[PDB]
């Protein structure tokens, strides 16, 4: 199969052991809840999604421990938890098609084919509070209890660019999905000219929202001496203006840490400082 | 290079103790083969990851060299002269004698296993795939080393580097040493993760370029250094790697001086302390310890010239912490001590706070409170008052406060408060400065921390204008909040209150008017349940009594005496944490025997209608907490009697409490 430098994650068995975990289920899981319903949630949710078009399919997550198969992918799942989503991502729109090829009256088989979709696990395992994060915690998923406190408006993000130098007309548009902007030192949209001024027409290029939140645990069994301190939020989805300030909270989030800049106006960085990112909360 | 560059030849070198340790090989034996090889194994197999290399393995194994009779240098002699530069020949001795593959790990059960093997193979395969770096030591470790000194009697044997010097007389040659103090721990910060080894990947020829990791700021260097992406015409770009870095654990800490070894001038002042390995998160505010730990200096880069001339800020970095001060699980022998003694109403009653005079009743109305219990558990919306409080009133001259703060201090989770400092504004949370990390936390005061258990005031004419509000607040259920302009969040609240108010000049005027004093005239008489007094009348024989009670404890230093065995307050506490563990349901006839009490609670409080002494006018209030305190001492002395005779040892307590002014 295809093995990665980065992870040592599979091809595309998952899309394949999703079907037959989705398919053929219809119930499951009551082993573990024994005190003793004929056709599973997901099922009838996946035809709703379709004719309602929302993007959002909150996924319970534990199921691949209450099904015999697809335990290598759920511990993946806890172990490199931002390729993995990019796989699933590919799978329900595509099963999306599994469900569109067989009536082919169904919204007319372009415009929800063209707007992606995302999944949400979440609940997944349990953690107890903060007084438990390790360093070597560095690409997990963690189930926070706590207090969101004060918000922010939305920054913008760098999604995409324009270029433009003083020739009569150019309008490329040059992608990033990095840290590093990457700039020509030539010019174009003819055969002769010299390496020109390229200026950066900023308000032009489409960006997407981001908001920060600072959170502060609840004090859950603090012995009567540890003040319960801080940690940030970092939201990419329309999951903005619903997080309002002053709620109980539970998310259910990966982990990252980032760099920062010793002094202001140097290059030059080390304690880091992290934070989480939320793919769900409740 | 000229000028001085050479130093003197010294007779103190390094390869004198490098063979030394390579006879640190398996020749312990005295101290169930080699005992810290036996160590080793319980590392390699992935459970623990902090070895102990003690001074005991070196000076037996300095022991059995009293026999050799060959050139040893000392060792404990050199480890106290350059302490830091131990463990750096240390680990380059390990590598030679450590056991490799003696684990038995899979795919899964390991942290970071198929990728770091995943890793070495890639350079591996990478050291013949020319038809190279070799790795910095710093890459595979995945452990850490320790220290630990003596303090025993074989210091008393034969021979200092482990006496407990205070802060105040450090400053010397006690620089780049290992020394430990003990202290008080304050501004605990939190865990963030360090860095010691880097990754570089420029994502066109995927060599990872390492690099040690010196002081707190660093630079990454270019893109053309490499040996394959490099020396083209096309180089690829580097960027950082998170998975494929190490990282460590850190935590800051800062300590003060006992304040008692102080001398009689100056204040005491702090020291930073740092953490490796993994002692972290195993200190806390208000830990009265002791670190053994190594010293050093460090380097201040940031305006150097002008300022920062050769200020050295130092710290010091730690090695051991020797902490100290610290239900039906081998502790059951001392709940049957009280099973079989029996004895609840007086002995129980003897046992807490035996250092006053008299006031046998006092001491039992609190006992009762300091188990409390569920009240019932409601179901349905109607969440009901539960644990009653008691104020005091009068004053004496035995020093009240004394009295009843060492009660708290001994109480379990019992917060103790004055006048001064958490005010009524800031007895609940509020956000204010904090250093230059993250501000605007939720600073608290005392009931956003001690939930569910004592609040002890004093001084109650202190800062009212705060405080008023601040009682009402708490008697009233669930309205703990911060309705400032940051939030609008509310919390719990479940403790009990007790307080003791000072009365106004000289003595209370027991002719006068009561309430001439307090100054809540809406807080008190409607919700309470219960008061007391501390009035004193002349009276010879008491005094003189109390006049041999007050100079016994002078001449000799203990106070105990009447026949009373003192008992252990975990006792008490596990015998009150079995009572909460009970709450017992009343029976019928209870309710039958309450209702002909408040009818004639009802008649003679209906019969005085006076200014004089009394006060109340038999609400329900006062109905449902004789109610409260019945189950209360039914839950402490459960055996399953709710009945007549033991809501008549509530009623007893009722009446006397009240008409403690008749006098």
């Amino acid at each position: 199969l295809r093995i990665i430098w980065g992870t040592n994650v599979s091809i595309q068995e998952c899309t394949t052991n999703f079907r037959n975990f989705l398919m053929s289920f219809k119930y499951k899981f009551r082993k573990i809840l024994d005190e003793r319903d004929e056709e599973l949630y997901y099922i009838k949710q996946l035809n709703e999604m379709r004719e309602l078009g929302t993007s959002n399919l909150n996924l319970d997550a534990r199921n691949l421990l209450a099904y015999k198969q697809t335990e290598d992918l759920y511990h993946q799942l806890l172990n490199y938890p931002q390729e993995v989503i990019s796989i699933m991502d590919q799978t329900i729109k595509d099963c999306m098609v599994s469900l569109i090829v067989d009536n082919n009256l169904d919204y007319d088989l372009d415009e929800i084919e063209t707007k992606f979709y995302k999944v949400r696990p979440y609940n997944v395992g349990s953690c107890k509070g903060m007084r438990e994060l390790n360093p070597n915690d560095i690409d997990k998923l963690i189930n926070l209890k706590g207090l969101v406190l004060r918000s922010t408006p939305v920054i913008p993000d760098m999604k995409v660019a324009f270029f433009k130098c003083n020739v009569c007309d150019h309008t490329m548009a040059v992608e990033i999905d990095r840290g590093v902007i990457q700039e020509p030192a030539r010019c174009e949209r003819i055969d002769c000219n010299e390496p020109n001024s390229m200026s950066l027409i900023h308000n032009r290029c489409s960006f997407a929202d981001k908001q920060v939140i600072k959170l502060q645990e609840t004090p859950d069994f603090v012995p009567d001496g540890q003040t319960p301190h801080s940690i940030s939020l970092c939201v990419y989805d329309e999951l903005v203006d619903s997080c309002r300030a002053g709620d109980r909270i539970e998310v259910t989030g990966t982990f990252r840490s980032i760099p920062i800049r010793a002094n202001s106006r140097q290059r030059v960085l080390s304690l880091y400082k992290t934070y989480v990112d939320v793919v769900h909360v409740k | 290079m000229s000028a001085a560059l050479p130093s003197i030849q010294l007779p103190v070198d390094y390869n004198n103790l490098f063979n030394e340790i390579t006879d640190f090989l398996v020749t312990f034996k005295q101290d169930k083969g080699p005992k810290y090889m036996a160590m080793l194994q319980k590392v390699a197999n992935r459970e623990l990851n902090s070895v102990i290399i003690d001074l005991d393995d070196i000076l037996q194994y300095q022991n059995e060299k009293f026999l050799q009779g060959t050139q040893a240098d000392d060792l404990v002699s050199a480890i106290q002269q350059n302490a830091n530069h131990f463990t750096e020949l240390f680990c380059r001795a390990i590598d030679n004698n450590m056991p490799l593959p003696t684990k038995e790990i899979d795919y899964k059960d390991d942290v970071l296993d198929v990728i770091l093997n995943q890793r070495r193979l890639r350079n591996e395969r990478m050291l013949s795939d020319r038809t190279t770096e070799l790795f910095p030591p710093n890459l595979t470790r995945r452990y850490f080393l320790y220290f630990k000194p003596l303090s025993q009697n074989c210091a008393r044997r034969y021979r200092i580097s482990s006496k407990p010097l205070s802060v105040r007389q450090i400053k010397g040659d006690f620089l780049g040493q290992l020394i430990t103090v003990r202290g008080i721990i304050t501004r605990v910060s939190d865990v963030k993760p360090a860095v010691e080894v880097i990754a570089y990947t420029c994502d066109q020829c995927g060599y990872e370029v390492f690099q040690e990791v010196n002081s707190r700021t660093f630079t990454p260097l270019s893109e053309c250094t490499s040996e394959e992406c490099s020396q083209n015409q096309t180089k690829g770009q580097l960027f950082m790697s998170t998975r494929a870095s190490k990282f460590s654990a850190f935590q800051e800490c800062k300590i003060q001086e006992l304040s008692q070894q102080v001398p009689v001038g100056h204040i005491p002042r702090s020291l930073n302390i740092h953490v490796n390995g993994t002692l972290v998160r195993s200190l806390s505010p208000g830990d009265i310890v002791d670190v053994t730990g190594i010293f050093l200096p460090a380097p201040y880069t940031g305006f150097k010239a002008l300022k920062a001339g050769l200020l050295t800020e130092t710290y010091l970095e730690a090695q051991f912490v020797r902490q100290h001060k610290k239900l039906t699980s081998d502790v059951e022998e001392r709940v049957m001590e009280l099973i079989t003694s029996g004895d609840v109403y007086n002995r129980l009653a003897k046992s807490i706070a035996p250092e006053i005079y008299g006031n046998l009743d006092v001491k039992k109305a609190l006992l009762l409170l300091l188990v409390g219990g569920v009240d019932k558990r409601v179901g349905d919306g109607m969440k009901i008052r539960g644990d009653i409080n008691v104020c005091l009133m009068g004053d004496p001259g035995v020093a009240k406060s004394q009295l009843l703060k060492a009660i708290c201090k001994i109480s379990p989770r019992g917060v103790y408060t004055t006048g001064k400092g958490s005010s009524g504004v800031g007895l609940t949370a509020a956000v204010m400065k904090d250093p230059v990390t993250d501000e605007m936390i939720l600073e608290g005061g005392a009931l956003v921390l001690a939930d569910n258990g004592i609040c002890c005031i004093d001084e109650f004419d202190k800062m009212d204008e705060s405080d008023r509000t601040a009682i009402h607040e708490v008697m009233e259920q669930q309205t703990i909040s911060i309705s400032k302009a940051g939030i609008n969040t509310t919390l719990n609240a479940r403790t009990s209150i007790l307080a003791a108010a000072n009365p106004l000049y000289g003595r209370y005027n027991p002719r006068l008017s009561p309430l001439d004093n307090i100054n809540l005239p809406a807080a008190l008489l409607s919700r309470f349940d219960i008061l007391f007094l501390m009035l004193d009348i002349p009276s010879r024989d008491d005094d003189e009594k109390l006049a041999e009670h007050v100079t016994y404890v002078h001449m000799h230093n203990k106070q105990p005496d009447l026949d009373f065995t003192p008992v252990e307050p975990s006792k008490m506490r596990e015998y009150i944490a079995y009572a909460k563990t009970k709450r017992p349901v009343m029976s019928e006839a209870v309710n039958d025997y309450v209702v002909q009490a408040y009818i004639r609670l009802r008649q003679d409080s209906k019969r005085e209608m006076d200014s004089k002494f009394s006060f109340g006018q038999a609400t329900p209030r006062t109905l449902l907490g004789i109610i409260r305190l019945s189950q209360a001492l039914a839950k402490l002395r459960l055996a399953d009697m709710v009945d007549i005779d033991d809501v008549e040892e509530a009623l007893r307590l009722v009446r006397v409490s009240k008409e403690s002014l008749y006098q």
